[PDB]
């Protein structure tokens, strides 16, 4: 019931057009901790199954094995959108902590945010 | 339906201290963030202090903390806001405004944000008589 | 043609489920300028005429002076989507330097990428 | 369709020069970042620089900027490496490889990412002989 940011989900994307996007499919929530608690709505990165391999710095790996995804999967950080709350159905994990810092790193390159 | 209305204000002298309260009509308490703002003559008016609409949260401003302290009761749909150590530059006019927006006083921000629903003014002032 | 980041543009969010969102609107870009470049989609944030003044750190006060919108806005920085490039429909104007390092800290803070 | 083969590979003293070619098929070299990746026996496969699909980005590694320099000829469909300085620690079996992602190759990064299509090896050996 309490979403916290880093914690694996499984929302309804459908329906987003037009491409890339799908159905119910694993996410990642991004949307930080005082937002995730009074927001009617919460921020997620999408979770790809396809060709799953880190190919920019704005993805990250994340393994079938550590986590209840179906294949070996990359977070998709330059794919994001803001979800209400009655679209989430259940949480599969939540990320490490390290896990937590490849994906707070690779989401202010997406965001163009350092500098 | 109606709103709010400001009780308290009055005259104190510089160091004294007073409590201010806003009765509530026509909402929820649980469902609005109440919030504190004065407005001296010739300066724009100033945020002091708010109560998210859940009662967790609660900011002020930096002229302000340790000094006024907010506070709420639910059962009597009135938020109060205790100011001490009171000093003649606390001289304004003083509103209890509410707001319906979701997460708002939540963050911790030494900036509160100005409301949408306000109430009738109070007067305070503080100085030698 | 050129997408940078900071840009006001007007999309269309239809249709997107369930409340908040709508149907052409304007955004903002806030997708950095490599990513900008060469992916086929776009991060925007949402840019809301309804109640518009800043509510929490998440949102960031722009003008119909200076800014071609109808009325007085709020970019919302916790209403977030990443759009096809071809849903944007025209450019308006541009963020200011310092308009943009307002968006920029309260991206932060909606992501909760600081401490 | 087909896909990459690499050509030029030898033996070389250390100090000395190389350059690997790398012809392409079955698909528009504009479509596809292409990138050079080397494996030494006993160790992980290392990537070693990456062009953009478009021709405007070029990443290296660290230990390598400063020797190595990846060129494209987009009417030949050919991507070359030339690799200058050569260590004899630069012994491994280079491959070029495709990916058809957009944006591989574009971010300023000292790390290049592991593309999808690859090739037949090339030997590259250096030592005294």
């Amino acid at each position: 019931d309490p979403i916290r940011r880093g914690d694996v989900y499984l929302a309804d994307l459908s329906p987003v057009q037009g491409s890339e996007q799908g159905g119910v499919r694993p996410v990642v929530i991004i949307q930080n901790d005082t937002g995730n608690k009074y927001s009617p709505t919460v921020i997620v990165a999408a979770i790809t199954g396809r060709i799953n391999k880190a190919k920019i710095p704005t993805h990250v790996e994340i393994e079938k094995k550590k986590y209840k995804l179906d294949k070996d999967s990359v977070i998709l950080l330059e794919q994001i959108r803001t979800l209400d709350k009655k679209r989430l159905k259940e949480k599969l994990t939540y990320l490490s902590d390290d896990k937590m810092k490849e994906v707070d790193n690779a989401l202010m390159i997406s965001l163009g945010l350092n500098a | 339906q109606v709103q709010l209305q400001e009780s308290g204000g009055g005259l104190v002298q510089p160091g004294g201290s007073l409590r201010l309260s806003c009765v509530v009509s026509g909402f929820t308490l649980d469902d609005y963030a109440i919030g504190w703002f004065r407005q001296a003559p010739g300066k724009e008016r100033e945020g002091v202090s708010c109560i998210s609409s859940s009662g967790d949260s609660t900011n002020y401003a930096d002229s302000v903390k340790g000094r006024f302290t907010i506070s709420r009761d639910n059962a009597k749909n009135t938020v109060y806001l205790q100011m001490n150590s009171l000093k003649p530059e606390d001289t304004a006019v003083y509103y209890c405004a509410a707001d319906p927006f979701p997460g708002v006083c939540t963050y911790a921000s030494s900036r509160i944000y100005e409301h949408d629903y306000w109430g009738q003014g109070t007067q305070v002032t503080v100085s030698s008589h």
